[PDB]
């Protein structure tokens, strides 16, 4: 799964998506013109996503990437560096610790609200 | 620094991605060259071309009333 925390990890800092074998969780469409649909896939889930709290936490991430995708497309850059916000977010190393432990959780509401905060900040600037 | 297109039914949309206004996460001429300038030379000589008095011979115009003749040929 060291490739899967890698891709999890890029999808959650830079909203990059490069899924050729579809493993990943979550793929869009455009590989109506502008807005592309986000279709999360359940067959390859890491969790059952039923609960309320699953789903929240999915949707959350799935909205991180959204950003992070869209701030991309808008500023033309191809990542978005660290340097750009206060938050920095630590790449998966341990599959079975990450399930097991908060430090998922944490991570996720992490890039979230930077991904939020950098939106924000876009918006309410430019 | 909108550009906006017009169709046929009279609704407009905003070409290409809209930029915001100059303000980038940072804590020289727009000149045109060769077939820049040769296209933009076209684009004026088909914008003279399209006017309604000079579209002579067209399917696009419509003849004045009463008469059947179009613009240019009563001219």
């Amino acid at each position: 799964s060291q490739d899967y925390c890698t891709m999890l990890y890029e999808w959650l800092t830079q909203g990059i998506l490069n899924d050729p074998y579809q493993e990943f969780m979550t793929y869009d469409d455009l590989e109506r013109a502008w807005d592309t649909q986000y279709f999360i896939r359940k067959d390859v889930l890491l969790r059952d996503c039923d609960s309320e709290e699953d789903k929240n936490l999915l949707f959350k991430m799935l909205r991180t990437g959204i950003l992070l995708k869209v701030v991309r497309a808008s500023l033309q850059i191809p990542t978005i560096p660290s340097n750009s916000s206060d938050i920095t977010i630590q790449e998966i190393n341990d599959f079975a610790d990450l399930m097991e432990g908060s430090n998922l959780e944490l991570y996720v509401d992490k890039c979230y609200s930077r991904a939020n905060e950098i939106f924000l900040k876009l918006f309410f600037q430019g | 620094q909108f550009d906006l297109i017009r169709l046929n039914n009279g609704t407009i949309e905003l070409n290409g991605i809209l930029t915001p206004k100059a303000e980038v996460l940072t804590k020289i001429e727009k000149t045109l060259n060769i077939d820049e300038l040769e296209s933009v030379h076209n684009t004026f000589l088909t914008n003279i071309l399209s006017h309604k008095l000079f579209a002579t011979n067209t399917s696009e115009i419509s003849v004045g009333d009463y008469s059947g003749q179009p613009y240019p040929t009563s001219l």
